[PDB]
RNA sequence: AGCAGAGUGGCGCAGCGGAAGCGUGCUGGGCCCAUAACCCAGAGGUCGAUGGAUCGAAACCAUCCUCUGCUACCA
RNA sequence: AACGAGACUCUGGCAUGCUAACUAGUUACGCGACCCCCGAGCGGUCGGCGUCCCCCAACUUCUUAGAGGGACAAGUGGCGUUCAGCCACCCGAGAUUGAGCAAUAACAGGUCUGUGAUGCCCUUAGAUGUCGGGGCUGCACGCGCGCUACACUGACUGGCUCAGCGUGUGCCUACCCUACGCCGGCAGGCGCGGGUAACCCGUUGAACCCCAUUCGUGAUGGGGAUCGGGGAUUGCAAUUAUUCCCCAUGAACGAGGAAUUCCCAGUAAGUGCGGGUCAUAAGCUUGCGUUGAUUAAGUCCCUGCCCUUUGUACACACCGCCCG
RNA sequence: ACACCAUGG
């Protein structure tokens, strides 16, 4: 039935109408299952077509509810970025600030030197685990000289 | 593994193949209807389903796990 | 090289055969004629009077 | 598909097949001068001596030549045996196997250009055209092979029967890549000492005339390996046609430094 | 200078166009109370360099370079 | 003649026989009441559901726990020098439950870091007898016991329906198990009660399993490592994240080389629940139930053990001795 | 009708 284009480019990234929607838009980072579904109710829109039976007037308003959530009453206790540390908003960071807000926040412990940047800077272990015996990425050291 | 690139919904020649077969198969369920031609799995469920709405297959057994039909009680 | 099956039926179990023990000497007549007896090695839980086949039935039994 | 004009393997014959794995029992197989059915080389069948670890005389991966002890036409049985391989049978395994390989893959612009959508086209190609080109010397002692060796060489039998298209320029071309260069090898052993002047330009005049009776432009090695020995070797056509040229060589180029002074050996 | 042979894993080598392994060495496991022997896995490749043919090469062709044996031994 | 084995003690299986129970119940109806016709009928009388309420009702079947009983190779058939005994079968709750305790002789086994057990040596005020801070957790690598997985005999979302062994207010020591109302998405907070316990949490609404949805062979909605941001609680103090909750990031892993461990019936394995440590807290261990197989009824091959005969140049005992 | 099986702070 419609076999019509499926084959979708949401903002720098690439989703696939083969899929439900529900875990087709979890494909965009910041995107869970837990938030993709929220954020399907909250656009009235159904719940069982695949990602390629909705037209060009549902998506547009899916990645507005996406990007604006506090606008269509999507809590609070529920974003991916709360009291942002720096400018105190509360925001669900999506596609590629995801990655700037992470380096953003690792070079903010370096630049402090805290030890969790100092952690970041060796690459080892940031919580409180055991190194002795896990993590293993070297090679082989010889005993017989 | 390998690459089971299936259909996500029929197109006119699967969609009239898949009720040119009715009355050939004795055994119906959705492995086998995912076997013979290249569907999604998900929906040959939905295409018995249909089928069974308009009569065309009887179905014997529903179960979460399994479901079977067969060919208008007959030869 | 052309022989047909043989049926043959238990009449005695003797010991048990085999390094680990693992199969036993049994003596079998034939369901032909009852005037036959013969010394085989059986690998299974075998009891007296069950019926085993034999792919070949001109062989005999030594031990091991 | 099918590398051979017998479907299956028979009794007594070197199939050279793939070691795909090993159960309790035997080394399971995929013979591939055949179709890749399933075969079994049993753990007994394996060695005469005894045997220190498995994992060396066979490993998962390796194709290898081993010979047919049983085969069952009825429900796809093949027993394989490697205490039953010899040597010299070692030598021509795969040969065969590569002279077949070659026939495969000559038969591959075919289904790279026509109906790939099966493969049973190149299995009608195969049972059509390789079927019959070997059955004219395979006793003699020629496979398939033999029919491209002359096709590039003497094109008669390819136009014998039928020719298709867009075939012929892919192995004209490409078997004269390996298979046609003469092996050329007949250095004529030129050894005088002479005691005159003019004794370069005595022989000069034979100097032109390697080959006799042809045209004086013709190519020709001129060679000197040493000054006693001087080395003669000309038009190169097949090597018998080359000893039927070189044959009074030796002797027609040394008739003329005999002849002013000084006697040579002939 | 010439002939012949060779150039592939640290080292000896196999590899008759559908394309990277063997034997030894190296490192770690196994077996044993323990060591050698023996079993297993891992690491390490411009297939001498440069072009060309071929649908495609380490392999075929051409040039050059580097080792080894043997004569030449050469103002 | 003595010890060890056996006998012995606890435990699991059976008693419609005994003893006797609102801190356990059953049945009956006194009942009374709710509800539905669901049956004849009217809807009432008769019935059907009740962890709804009562009995100075009758009783002990289920629960509790005491006393006795009961199994002895006793009966029957084979095999046994007709002895000691072995196999099969009837009857039966059962014809071979599981643990505790355990000898002579010994080991340079472990423990001076359990001890106001202890000899000798050392130190003893610039202490090797107290407070603050850091460590026992650091990471190229080798090894041991384990947890979770590699998905369709599955994951997810709903619905349904069943346990047993326990523990519970602390003397110095200050903290226990929780009902029910309200507040919060959640962890959690506030308010009022019960229990020193067959009395309250509790009829312990456990998980796997059962019944329906969505997924569809794609490292996928399998897997949940690593990491970012936020919210709670314990505490004198949480950074090297104590523990818990929420949104997000989404690694290896597609059944495992040479080797090697444990196991015979309510057992292996799957599954959850208690106790121990515990201001906070189990991937550990110690007990309990729940679902519940395949394979054996053997042998001495491999690793060892016991008894006899035999050989020895060993006795620090073959991990010995010993030749060039 | 018998593969290999060396040595000991
Ligand atoms: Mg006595
Ligand atoms: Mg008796
Ligand atoms: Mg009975
Ligand atoms: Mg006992
Ligand atoms: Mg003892
Ligand atoms: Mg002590
Ligand atoms: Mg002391
Ligand atoms: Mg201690
Ligand atoms: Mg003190
Ligand atoms: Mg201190
Ligand atoms: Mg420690
Ligand atoms: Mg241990
Ligand atoms: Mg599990
Ligand atoms: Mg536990
Ligand atoms: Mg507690
Ligand atoms: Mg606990
Ligand atoms: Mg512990
Ligand atoms: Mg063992
Ligand atoms: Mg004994
Ligand atoms: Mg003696
Ligand atoms: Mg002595
Ligand atoms: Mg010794
Ligand atoms: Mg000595
Ligand atoms: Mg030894
Ligand atoms: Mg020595
Ligand atoms: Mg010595
Ligand atoms: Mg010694």
């Amino acid at each position: 039935p419609e076999k019509f284009q499926h084959i979708l480019r949401v903002l720098n990234t690439n989703i696939d109408g083969r899929r439900k929607i529900a875990f087709a838009i979890t494909a965009i980072k910041g995107v869970g299952r837990r938030y993709a579904h929220v954020v399907l109710r909250k656009a009235d829109i159904d719940l069982t077509k695949r990602a390629g039976e909705l037209t060009e007037d549902e998506v547009e308003r899916v990645i507005t509810i996406m990007q604006n959530p506090r606008q269509y009453k999507i809590p609070d206790w529920f974003l991916n970025r709360q009291k942002d540390v720096k400018d105190g908003k509360y925001s669900q960071v999506l596609a590629n600030g995801l990655d700037n807000k992470l380096r953003e926040d690792l070079e903010r412990l370096k630049k402090i030197r805290a030890h969790r940047g100092l952690r970041h800077f060796w690459g080892l272990r940031v919580r409180g685990q055991h190194t002795k015996t896990t993590g293993r990425r070297g090679r082989t050291v010889g005993v017989s000289k | 593994r390998d690459k089971l690139n299936n259909l996500v919904l029929f197109d006119k020649a699967t969609y009239d193949k898949l009720c040119k077969e009715v009355p050939n198969y004795k055994l119906i369920t959705p492995a086998v209807v995912s076997e013979r031609l290249k569907i999604r799995g998900s929906l040959a469920r939905a295409a018995l389903q249909e089928l069974l709405s308009k009569g065309l297959i009887k179905l014997v057994s529903k179960h979460r796990a399994q479901v079977i039909y067969t060919r208008n009680t007959k030869g | 090289r052309v022989q047909p099956i043989k049926l043959a039926r238990v009449t005695k179990v003797l010991g048990r055969t085999g390094s680990q023990g693992q199969c036993t000497q049994v003596r079998v007549e034939f369901m032909d004629d009852t005037s036959r007896s013969i010394i085989r090695n059986v690998k299974g839980p075998v009891r007296e009077g069950d019926v085993l086949t034999l792919l070949e039935s001109e062989r005999e039994a030594r031990r091991l | 598909c099918r590398f051979y004009q017998h479907k299956f393997p028979e009794v007594e014959d070197v199939v050279m097949v793939n070691v795909r794995s090993i159960a309790e029992m035997g080394a399971y197989v995929s013979l591939l001068e055949y179709n890749n059915i399933e075969g079994m080389i049993l753990l007994s069948e394996l060695s005469r001596r005894r045997i220190r670890s498995i994992n060396k005389l066979i490993r998962i991966g390796r194709n290898e030549c081993v010979v047919v002890i049983r085969v069952d036409k009825e429900k796809g049985y093949i027993d394989l045996s490697k205490r039953r391989v010899s040597p010299e049978e070692a030598i021509k395994c795969e040969d065969k196997f590569t002279k077949s390989k070659t026939v495969y893959s000559i038969l591959r612009h075919v289904a790279e250009v026509l109906e790939y959508t099966k493969d049973e086209q190149l299995e009608s190609l195969f049972q059509r055209t390789a079927w019959v080109f070997d059955d004219k010397y395979k006793r003699p002692g020629y496979g398939a092979y033999d029919a491209f060796k002359h096709a590039v060489s003497d094109p008669s039998i390819l136009d014998s029967l039928d020719l298709n298209e867009d075939e012929r320029e892919v192995l004209i071309n490409n078997i004269n890549r390996r298979l046609t260069p003469q092996a050329v090898k007949i250095r004529a052993d030129i050894e005088v000492a002479c005691y005159g002047y003019e004794g370069i330009d005595a022989v000069k005049e034979a100097l032109r005339a390697g080959l006799n009776c042809s045209t004086e432009t013709m190519p020709i090695k001129i060679n000197l390996i040493a000054p006693p020995r001087y080395v003669m070797t000309t038009t190169t056509l097949e090597r018998t046609e080359g000893l039927s040229v070189l044959n009074q060589a030796m002797a027609v180029i040394k008739e003329k430094i005999e002849e002013k002074r000084g006697v040579f050996n002939v």
